[PDB]
């Protein structure tokens, strides 16, 4: 938790004005900010090039295996360690020879200068790691018998020992097997090698989550190309029955919003007549009234003159021409009046809305009496005291001149009124013992 | 550069319209829309390249008035540009020739909309929502009419004179958020009510919403500020600085609320006073929405 | 042999009708070779409020060049623009752009709705080396752990961009089907022009849909096909409470001008680190800052802007069709009823309800931004009720 505090100095500044103006402890700092940050802000160090490493490391583990002489040790994994990550037994040959070749640097080299070429007869260590990797496949032998399922070992078995042969379809080599003994020798244990890298993916797939079914065969294996199986099945009238209800309610309310209804029909209801039809008969009888009216255009030609009409038109265009006595100067108090409360009292609003969005959160269950933990219901008493002590000094710093505090602190109450909104409300559900 | 499009949208309630002479005013409908016109051929004064649209709003319909859709421009279709080959209304222009190329097609054709006292259709009032897009459409082909160094600055005015109908709230609202999208000017003059709604519209585009002053007073305002361009407004310094805008209720009773709650998936934010799904029959899954009914 | 062989390729391709009339039907089968997949709409159910997560393999398949001159290129340049139009489309819904690199994952931004951060990052994502192999085990390890703290009245959906190597990681993620299955959120990838058959069946293990990148414009076309809010499965949820209405201020109320800013570490609200002057509101920790119609961090609710949001989607579900006819019924004037032009290229686009004719350009035009037709509109609103 400490590095957490040193390594991040914007979440130490948060941290110093908690121990600074004292507002809450350490034990209430990890107790009310992280708890869900310990799997997400944690999630780095844990996985680091994906730990558990099976495969994804394991295809450029052998081509980054050598740069040069010393081409090592570039800065965690770099290119040795998460060699170590999957070998475990070997792992344990590994500690074995440090002290055998004396220097680790020497180690880095000597341990893995013969093993890489062909093979590695030259110390008791790289012998160790030697053997045990026969015995490993010899282990690994032991568990692909316990699946036994689509593997043709046991298909080809059963026509060998039945004629007793198949022993010169072994025996039947070309191309000159008399004379050299060299890649006989080397190719079957490079082929053993990279089987040993084939089964690492397998030295690691136990390092997942321990990995196994180990098939049973299944006997069902039923090709389904065709069927028509079609997985997804929407569709079933669910947004078909909302249509049929909501603009149901859009039509019988449509639009009870703010003026959106009351204006509506109260203009509605001022057309009076209307089923009466009066009013539309005179409104039908001034549709055929004006209706000449338009287009002879000499009503029409003259329906501009009135420069009384301009005046009054002139004039609230001249009125909002020049709106006057309001501060035209209403900042230049503020860059004393950021510094000082950006210095501090950002972070240290900070502090609470990390806490109070969760003193809304616990009273945002709690008459449902369920997540009423004793752990939760005096975390409502703890930070209550915390926060609202802790203001009332900066609070009472700024008090120290009269009408460059009063503008402020008409902002700053909700805080103290959010605080006693809470608390007061606390008790408008009235809890028992 | 370019071609400085104007868009005009006139309310033309002859229900209000009638009302306007219900008082024996001294402003009528005769006198709104040559003022109208004329602003509308004010528009075309800046520039030869000026282009004009007006659609009133018909109890049934909206008709293009401008720029027609009778053979006296279903064969004529204008003169610059794809010419007609027609010699009569194709020959005198000139500031004052355009204008009564245009001033009988709306007095034509609003004889063709004043002749159309004959509703039954239950009081089917201002239809300016459909309205909207009839220009919407046209001046998408009029983009592809050219465009090649040929940036169409369209611009919308929209005129209101009486109340706004029973209309599609939704079809109200996107058209707005569709003209968001399409990044054209809409300004608004009112003359006789408030429209909450559409002041919002307004707000959307950041256009202009006018109350007027009075209605036979509505040709200085109308001369300075439904006027083109956003060269002259964005220059011009006079805004309407007004827009206060109060909204966000809810729909199961009736409220003025700061904290809403859907009811299903399908968007009905309801008010508090509501047990049951009132937007389907699918009940509620009973984890949540008695939460609302809990603190 | 191949010397002819490579230019009998071409010898029938230039020839065409000769005589006259030449060079002519090959551009004829190049607009017969047009005219691509349109809609295939019409669904119903869900997709409400989604929580994308980005997750981005960076790997060395992005030196390829096969579309732009990187893979990243064809990428991350659409994303800005799939960014913009989802937060066109689809605001009430945030987006986790978290990034792979060398076996890890990095979550870049973080699941959240502000566009200038995500285009930014994008910008940031420009200059990315994409050292080391795609690792999705830590992909999903962010997208557990986040999306285990949101509700599970929240829409959990995840979007993959994979450039179809080796699925690079340990730790049983077979084993993360029945870990995610069960956490209820769904997992989108589409391969970059291959194909991996652990993710194809991942994603038909999911319910989340898995493609194949074919060209730029099939690039765009799931774009496209994923802007819009599926229909994931069943037994999600109905609801989602306390919906913050807020307030606009225009700090000149009562008061003029009696705070100089309005963010000066006391005031409820001023959330970011810049300075303001009133301007928004929100009604629980009634909160004034910088104007976002998203959600808060004191309150913790959502802030909702209702003409924005809950009218995005509010119609983007409720659609109809038309239908193309070539024949000639000369409604109108031989005319249309949207935009009153003619050019017969005979697809005569009539309504199904209100029946009336339109064109391509006022086809496209309702089916990509009007998304209705107006002439429902005097239909509709007269008779209804
Ligand atoms: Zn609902
Ligand atoms: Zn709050
Ligand atoms: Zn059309
Ligand atoms: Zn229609």
């Amino acid at each position: 938790k400490n590095r957490m505090l040193q390594e991040d100095p914007v979440l130490f500044q948060l941290y110093k004005d908690l121990v600074v103006s004292q507002v809450i402890s350490a034990e209430e700092f990890w107790a009310n900010r992280l708890n869900v940050n310990a799997t997400d802000s944690s999630s780095t160090s844990n996985h680091k090039q994906d730990v558990g490493i099976s495969a994804a490391f394991l295809a450029d583990v052998r081509p980054q295996t050598d740069g040069c002489n010393g081409l090592r040790y570039n800065l965690t994994s770099d290119i040795i360690e998460s060699i170590f990550r999957t070998y475990p037994a070997v792992k344990m040959k590994y500690a074995e020879n440090v002290p055998h070749n004396m220097t680790e640097k020497e180690f880095w080299t000597r341990f893995f200068q013969s093993h890489y070429f062909h093979r590695d007869r030259l110390n008791t260590g790289s012998k160790d790691l030697f053997a045990e990797c026969a015995k490993i496949d010899e282990k690994g032998l032991k568990t692909m018998v316990s699946l036994g399922v689509k593997n043709p070992l046991l298909d080809l078995t059963a026509l060998e020992d039945k004629p007793l042969d198949e022993g010169y379809g072994i025996s039947s080599v070309p191309s000159a097997s008399n004379s050299k003994s060299i890649k006989e020798n080397s190719n079957a244990a490079i082929i053993k090698r990279f089987n040993h890298h084939s089964a690492m993916v397998l030295a690691a797939g136990l390092r997942k989550q321990e990995a196994q079914n180990e098939q049973t065969s299944e006997p069902s294996n039923m090709d389904g190309n065709s069927g028509d199986a079609d997985c997804f099945q929407p569709a079933v009238k669910r947004a078909k029955l909302q249509e049929s209800i909501e603009y149901e309610d859009l039509g019988k309310n449509n639009s009870v919003k703010t003026i959106a209804l009351n204006l509506k029909k109260s203009d509605r209801y001022y057309h009076g007549p209307t089923p009466i039809q009066s009013l539309q008969y005179a409104t039908s009888q001034d549709i055929i009234n004006s209706f000449q009216s338009i287009r002879q255009e000499m009503e029409a030609y003259t329906p501009k003159l009135t420069q009384v009409l301009s005046s009054s038109a002139a004039s609230s265009t001249i009125t909002a021409l020049s709106p006057g006595g309001a501060l035209m100067q209403g900042g230049t108090q503020q860059a004393i009046n950021q510094m000082v409360p950006n210095d501090i009292q950002s972070e240290l609003k900070h502090l609470y809305v990390a806490v109070g969005e969760l003193l809304r959160h616990f009273w945002s269950c709690f008459p449902v009496n369920t997540p009423f933990l004793e752990e939760k219901v005096v975390k409502m008493k703890s930070n209550l005291e915390r926060f609202q002590v802790t203001k009332l000094c900066p609070f009472q710093e700024k008090i120290r001149r009269q009408y460059l505090s009063t503008n402020l602190v008409s902002h700053i109450e909700e805080m103290l009124q959010t605080a006693y909104n809470k608390l007061h409300t606390w008790q408008s559900r009235r809890l028992m013992k | 550069d370019e071609l400085n499009l104007l868009v005009i949208v006139v309310d033309a309630n002859p229900i209000w319209w009638g009302k306007q002479a219900l008082k024996e005013s001294q402003f009528t409908l005769s006198k709104c829309i040559d003022a109208v016109m004329v602003l509308g051929n004010s528009h075309l004064f800046m520039n030869r390249s000026n282009k004009l649209a007006v659609i009133a709003s018909h109890i049934q319909e909206s008709r293009f008035l401008y720029p027609g859709k009778n053979g006296r421009l279903g064969d004529f279709f204008g003169d610059p540009g794809n010419p007609p080959e027609f010699n009569p209304s194709g020959s005198k222009d000139g500031k004052y020739e355009l204008l009564t190329s245009a001033n009988e097609v709306i007095v034509e054709e609003i004889k063709d909309l004043m002749t159309k006292s004959d509703i039954k259709g239950q009081h089917t009032e201002t239809l300016l929502a459909g309205s909207l897009a009839k220009a919407l459409c046209y001046i998408h082909r009029m983009n592809k009419e050219v465009k090649d160094n040929q940036e169409m600055k369209s611009r919308i005015l929209v005129i209101k004179a009486a109340e706004d109908s029973a209309l599609q709230y939704m079809n109200f609202m996107n058209v707005i958020f569709a003209a968001q999208k399409q990044n054209i000017l809409i300004d608004a003059c009112v003359l006789d009510s408030d429209s909450g709604l559409l002041q919002q519209a307004c707000d959307i585009t950041g256009g202009l919403y006018l109350k007027v002053p009075q209605m036979p007073s509505l040709l200085q305002y109308l001369l300075w500020v439904f006027l083109p361009d956003q060269d002259q407004r964005s220059q011009l310094i006079l805004p309407p600085p007004v827009h206060v805008d109060y909204r966000a209720a809810c729909f199961c009773h009736r409220n003025l609320i700061e904290i809403g709650y859907v009811c299903s998936v399908c968007l009905s934010i309801f008010c508090n006073f509501s047990p049951i799904c009132t937007t389907c029959e699918t009940a509620f899954k009973i984890s949540l929405p008695p939460v609302l009914k809990a603190k | 042999r191949w010397e002819g062989g490579y230019e009998r390729t071409w010898e029938i391709l230039k020839e065409d009708e000769s005589g006259s009339l030449k060079a002519t039907i090959e551009d004829i089968l190049f607009k017969a070779k047009r005219k691509r997949v349109f809609e295939h709409h019409g669904q119903v159910r869900l997709g409400m409020m989604r929580h994308l997560y980005v997750v981005v393999d960076g790997s060395r398949t992005m030196e390829d060049q096969d579309l732009k001159p990187n893979r990243l290129t064809c990428t991350l340049k659409l994303l800005e623009y799939f960014v913009e139009e989802y937060f066109d489309q689809n605001p009430i819904s945030q987006i986790g752009i978290i990034v792979t690199k060398s076996k890890r994952a990095e979550k870049l931004t973080e699941l959240s709705g502000n566009p200038r951060k995500h285009i930014t990052s994008l910008k940031k994502a420009v200059d990315m080396t994409c050292h080391g192999e795609p690792s999705l085990y830590n992909s999903l390890s962010i997208a557990m752990q986040t999306l285990k703290h949101m509700p599970g009245h929240t829409s959990r959906e995840v979007l993959i961009i994979f450039s179809s190597l080796t699925t690079c990681d340990p730790s049983n993620i077979y084993d993360l089907i029945k870990t995610l299955k069960a956490a209820k959120i769904r997992v989108s990838v589409i391969g970059l022009s291959a194909e991996v058959r652990v993710c194809t069946v991942l994603a038909r293990e999911t319910g989340g849909t898995y493609h194949v990148i074919l060209d730029e414009s099939h690039y765009k076309e799931l774009l496209t096909h994923h802007v819009s809010p599926p229909p994931a499965s069943s037994s999600s949820e109905c609801s989602l409470i306390r919906m913050g209405f807020p307030q606009h201020t225009i700090a000149s109320l009562s008061d003029q001008d009696a705070k100089p800013s309005f963010s000066m570490a006391h005031l409820d609200g001023n959330t970011e680190p810049g300075l303001t002057l009133g301007g928004y509101f929100c009604p629980q920790c009634r909160a004034k800052y910088c104007e976002l119609p998203v959600e808060c961090k004191i309150c913790g609710l959502t802030l909702v802007s209702a003409p924005h949001l809950a009218r995005s989607y509010h119609h983007l579900f409720p659609l109809d069709a038309f239908q193309e006819i070539p024949l000639e019924e000369y409604n109108g004037e031989r005319f249309c009823y949207g935009c009153q032009g003619e050019l017969k290229d005979q697809h005569v686009y009539v309504c199904a309800v209100c029946q009336n004719v339109f064109c391509v350009d006022c086809d496209v035009f309702v089916h990509d931004s009007l998304h209705c037709c107006p002439g429902c509109i005097h239909k509709i609103p007269a008779p209804s009720g």
